[PDB]
């Protein structure tokens, strides 16, 4: 059981788009499946579901019929086809299974359990940008104790999102990585900061940006 | 069909109890398909509640479904700081046109034991003039309730070129975290000398400093 969404580079207004949804351990068909969106920093939005098995059941949000198409192309996998696409279509889109059971009968009616991950879709004119990382530490005439907050400073990237991990996923306690903020500009800047015990040695911040297929390695020394 | 989720927003004590109310346009198939969801971020949401009252496998009898027909609430008895996040409900009417609806969200600020925070500033690294624009960061660990922040730049307050963002409340202590950013050109930056932040809790405030080359 799991869903993973796929698809969607960031794209310019006007421009359509498809996004898969593959599932692992489920068939789809004789389930309600739907996607639905979150934009930054807003609200969810369903936007359809299908039922492909027996009487083919198809139904929409009404700002989504003429412009956004779902499908099945598979046993495993569902599509949405979007067009005329817009800077407000720029969210998460994800994919989930409407379905409840009780006894020896299933239902469904909002009722979603089972949900993918999501696939950023970003519409936008501006050109793609991997991120400047640069270290965080202490201003060096300061007398080095016994702890120490060192981060790592991701400037000016497009599209989101990046990913940040320490010491390759290891390093997980005293890790606080920030969300990101959008500039005038347009790029998106962020930061991660970790707390250690001196002694142990060096922290490395690993900034992952798969829209550029870019993964930056920073070591950072107090 | 339409859900009207209210409050938008709500604060409440650690033991406390929260109430959330749904109100649908039109009545909801069977007059029982409103479900409710927990929203973190960077997750999706998990399902708490559906059917208007049958709790989730693994969900704590804490959170409660109630309703019937157009007007649906969740109470969460006993709040732990773990429940801080935003709730949705979601409903159905049928197989058609605008037939399964989100609520607009409501955020749950779990008031935990106030704390003071701690400041750190973060001069630019030397890579950073040489690119022309140069970023200093400001983060302010371990607090609650909300402070704001002042930049100075040799005494003189500062208006633009500034951007904070705040990490969600710790689970385990109800603590947010924020990281703040002050931007200026390298002709700007090798101006002036006397950089600071002053972060402010209300009645207490945290400055801190430093001097550009003092390195
Ligand atoms: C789940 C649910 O919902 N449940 C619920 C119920 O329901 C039900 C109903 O609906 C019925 C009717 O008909 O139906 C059913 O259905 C079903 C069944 O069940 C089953 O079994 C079947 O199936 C199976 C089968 O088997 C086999 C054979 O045999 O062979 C097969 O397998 C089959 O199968 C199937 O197949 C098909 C093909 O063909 C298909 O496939 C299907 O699938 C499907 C499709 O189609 O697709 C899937 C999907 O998903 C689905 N959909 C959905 C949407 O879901 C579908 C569907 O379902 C279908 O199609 C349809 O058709 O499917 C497969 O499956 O099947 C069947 C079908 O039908 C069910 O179950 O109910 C109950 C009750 O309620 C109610 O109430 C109301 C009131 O309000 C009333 O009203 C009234 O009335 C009166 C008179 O009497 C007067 O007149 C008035 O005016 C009115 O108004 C009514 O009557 C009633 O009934 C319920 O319960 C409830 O619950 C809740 C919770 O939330 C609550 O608790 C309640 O309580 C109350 C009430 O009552 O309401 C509340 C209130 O408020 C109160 N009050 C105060 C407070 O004041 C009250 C009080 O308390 C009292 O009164 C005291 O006394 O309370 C309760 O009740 C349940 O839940």
């Amino acid at each position: 059981q799991s869903l993973e969404e796929s698809g969607g580079d960031l794209v310019k207004p006007g421009a359509s788009l498809t996004l898969t949804c593959k599932a692992s351990g489920l068939d789809l068909p004789s389930y309600f499946m739907c996607w639905v969106r979150q934009a930054p920093g807003k609200g969810l939005e369903w936007i359809a579901c299908i039922r492909s098995s027996s009487n083919e059941i198809l139904y929409y949000a009404s700002w989504a019929k003429g412009r956004f198409t779902i499908s099945k192309t598979s046993s495993t996998t569902v599509t949405l086809q979007m067009t005329s696409l817009t800077a407000a279509d720029t969210a998460t889109y994800f994919c989930a299974r409407d379905y409840f059971g009780e006894g020896d009968v299933f239902y469904h009616g909002g009722v979603f359990g089972l949900w993918g991950s999501g696939t950023l879709v970003t519409v936008s004119s501006g050109q793609p940008k991997a991120p400047s990382v640069f270290p965080l530490a202490p201003c060096c005439g300061d007398t080095p104790s016994s702890t120490v907050t060192l981060g790592c400073l991701v400037k000016g990237y497009l599209p989101e999102p990046v990913t940040v991990t320490w010491n390759s996923g290891t390093l997980t306690n005293g890790v606080r990585t920030f969300p990101s903020v959008r500039q005038s500009s347009g790029l998106y800047s962020l930061s991660s900061v970790v707390s250690v015990t001196s002694s142990s040695q060096p922290v490395t911040c690993n900034v992952a940006h798969p829209a550029t297929n870019t993964k930056v390695d920073k070591t950072v020394a107090p | 069909v339409v859900l009207t989720q209210t409050p938008s927003s709500v604060s409440a004590a650690v033991g406390g109890s929260v109430t959330i109310s749904c109100q649908s346009s039109q009545s909801l198939y069977n007059n029982n398909r409103l479900a409710w969801y927990q929203q973190k971020a960077g997750q999706p949401p998990k399902l708490l509640i559906y059917k208007a009252s049958t709790l989730e496998s693994g969900v704590p009898s804490r959170f409660k479904g109630s309703g019937a027909g157009t007007q649906f609430t969740l109470t969460i008895s006993d709040v732990v700081c773990d429940d801080a996040a935003t709730y949705y409900c979601a409903g159905y009417k049928s197989n058609s046109d605008d037939g399964t609806a989100f609520g607009g969200g409501t955020e749950v600020v779990v008031k935990g034991d106030p704390v003071a925070p701690t400041v750190l500033i973060f001069p630019p690294a030397a890579d950073q003039v040489a690119t022309g624009t140069v970023t200093i960061v400001c983060v302010a660990n371990k607090y609650f309730p909300d402070v704001t922040v002042t930049w100075e730049v040799d005494g003189t307050t500062q208006t633009t070129g500034i951007e904070n963002s705040k990490t969600p409340q710790n689970s385990a202590d109800c603590t947010y975290n924020l990281s703040s950013t002050l931007t200026l050109t390298s002709t700007q930056y090798n101006s002036h000398k006397e950089y600071t932040c002053k972060v402010t809790q209300g009645t207490t405030s945290v400055v801190q400093s430093f001097n550009r080359g003092d390195c």
